[PDB]
């Protein structure tokens, strides 16, 4: 039988104070007490809040991933919440790694995100913000990563044969005198 | 206030083991902890300590006392940056008892990587408890667990450990498993591993992962069945984990040549493959 003016609660302001307090686990704890969930309170997703205080939204991605996981989506919630946590950047995901070199946490979060590796091989049109990178600062920065760089983008080269690492000379080599650079040397593959 | 807070903290030091709790540890312990503001800002290793001990003591039970009912009476002006405290402090007793392996005792964890606590957790089958693990070493340790995550996954590739990162990406990695083979394959010099590893982490890397990454497994695996079908026709392992390792460069005939009267027809059953 309590209430008020403005519509405030001394549960409302309980977890108020406990973000006032900056709780995340103990907070998880009293929201098990409330039984909380993704997004059952409304009023827990203030996404000024939820990036200003990053515990907050680590703790709140924490409940609806912990509710579920395994699926891409809320998962991906769980990660861009603890990019944002950790990474300062105001717009910190997996582009604030890769941009800056830390490929690793990129591709982490790229794994099962909105648009996807594959559709970022091809595709690059996703207005998802999130499913975009800086592409010189990480590329540049994607130094240690030759076989990565291979692997995931194919690379777009004219219909002009790539490198031929044997010369008929060469292959013919193989057959120990039959080496034809001792003759033909107008033939450039004898070489 | 440090005398009371000490009161506490005998009745619960006390309590820490067997012996049953007179009156007083359900309330007078609990009055003198009350009548201890021992505070925020920078103080001595007793704040922190007895912060620890509530907290780490809620990692506990059967005598009176935890940080759970501490923070139910313990609300107060000098107390919630001893909160805070108490929240690096437990990261630093939920680490101190990194995630338990009661099946898994034989495993010591005195001089122990983290590697064996983070595939624990991963693999955990508390996705509470293993978030909780995971944002309180983000808070209050710096660990993101991308990046690690990312770090010791480049280092399993290398070595090509293919059971065990089937079990480990299994805990939420399926996706990436190719791609961190992928990373590692060019750090590769033993067909088996490199099959298995292929097997293991982008086989196991199925649908979940990107269709380039499989595709490329299955890529590999056929020119090692190709290659097998040469070395079956004709050794230098060299010269072998050169062309391997440099394949990108090197040409299939670069490599061959590398390595008359000769089978050509096996040979030729292994060009007309491609």
């Amino acid at each position: 039988n309590y209430k008020t003016k403005e519509g405030w609660d001394f549960h409302s302001q309980f977890i108020l104070y406990c973000l006032e307090h900056s709780l995340q686990h103990l907070l998880y704890v009293y929201l098990d007490c409330y039984k909380l969930s993704p997004e059952n309170c409304p009023f827990l997703e203030k996404k000024e809040l939820h990036e200003a205080h990053p515990w907050f939204e680590f703790l709140v991605q924490c409940r609806q991933v912990a509710s579920n996981l395994t699926d891409p989506k809320l998962i991906f919630q769980a990660s861009l919440a603890n990019a944002q946590i950790l990474i300062p950047t105001n717009q910190a995901s997996v582009s604030s790694m890769l941009l800056e070199g830390h490929t690793l946490l990129a591709l982490a979060t790229t794994m099962y995100s909105p648009g996807g590796v594959s559709q970022v091989v091809q595709n690059e049109e996703n207005e998802n913000c999130l499913k975009k990178v800086d592409p010189q600062l990480l590329k540049m920065a994607l130094t240690p990563y030759p076989k990565l760089k291979t692997a995931l983008f194919p690379q777009c080269t004219p219909p002009s044969v790539l490198p031929s690492d044997i010369t008929i000379y060469h292959l013919i080599q193989s057959l120990s005198p039959f080496d034809p650079s001792r003759l033909f040397g107008w033939q450039s593959a004898n070489t | 206030q440090n005398a009371l807070v000490d009161l506490i903290r005998k009745a619960l030091r006390a309590l820490q083991g067997p012996d049953s709790v007179p009156p007083g540890v359900v309330d007078a312990i609990y009055g003198a902890l009350r009548t201890l503001r021992c505070p925020a800002e920078p103080l001595g290793v007793e704040l922190h300590l007895l912060c620890e001990e509530l907290l780490e003591a809620c990692r506990t039970e059967g005598s009176p006392l935890r940080e759970e009912r501490l923070l139910s009476c313990l609300l107060h002006k000098a107390s919630r940056g001893l909160l805070s405290l108490y929240g690096h402090t437990y990261a630093e007793k939920v680490t101190e008892k990194p995630p338990r392996a009661t099946a898994s005792g034989k495993v010591s964890p005195d001089h122990l990587d983290p590697e064996r606590a983070m595939l624990a957790l991963f693999s955990n089958p508390n996705p509470a408890e293993a978030w909780k693990v995971a944002y309180f070493y983000c808070l209050s340790n710096n660990k993101h667990f991308l990046e690690q995550i990312l770090v010791t996954a480049l280092t399993l590739l290398k070595e090509e450990d293919f059971p065990n990162l089937g079990c480990l990406l299994d805990r939420e990695f399926r996706p990436l498993s190719c791609l961190l083979v992928l990373l590692g394959w060019t750090h590769c010099q033993s067909l088996e591993s490199a099959k298995r590893l292929l097997q293991t982490l982008h086989r196991t890397q199925g649908p979940g992962c990107d269709e380039l990454l499989r595709d490329a497994c299955d890529g590999l695996w056929a020119h090692l069945e190709v290659l097998e079908w040469c070395i079956q026709q004709s050794i230098p392992k060299r010269d072998l984990l050169y062309h391997l390792h440099g394949g990108d460069s090197h040409s299939v005939l670069y490599t061959l040549h590398h390595l008359p009267a000769l089978r050509e027809e096996d040979v030729l059953k292994l060009l007309q493959k491609v």
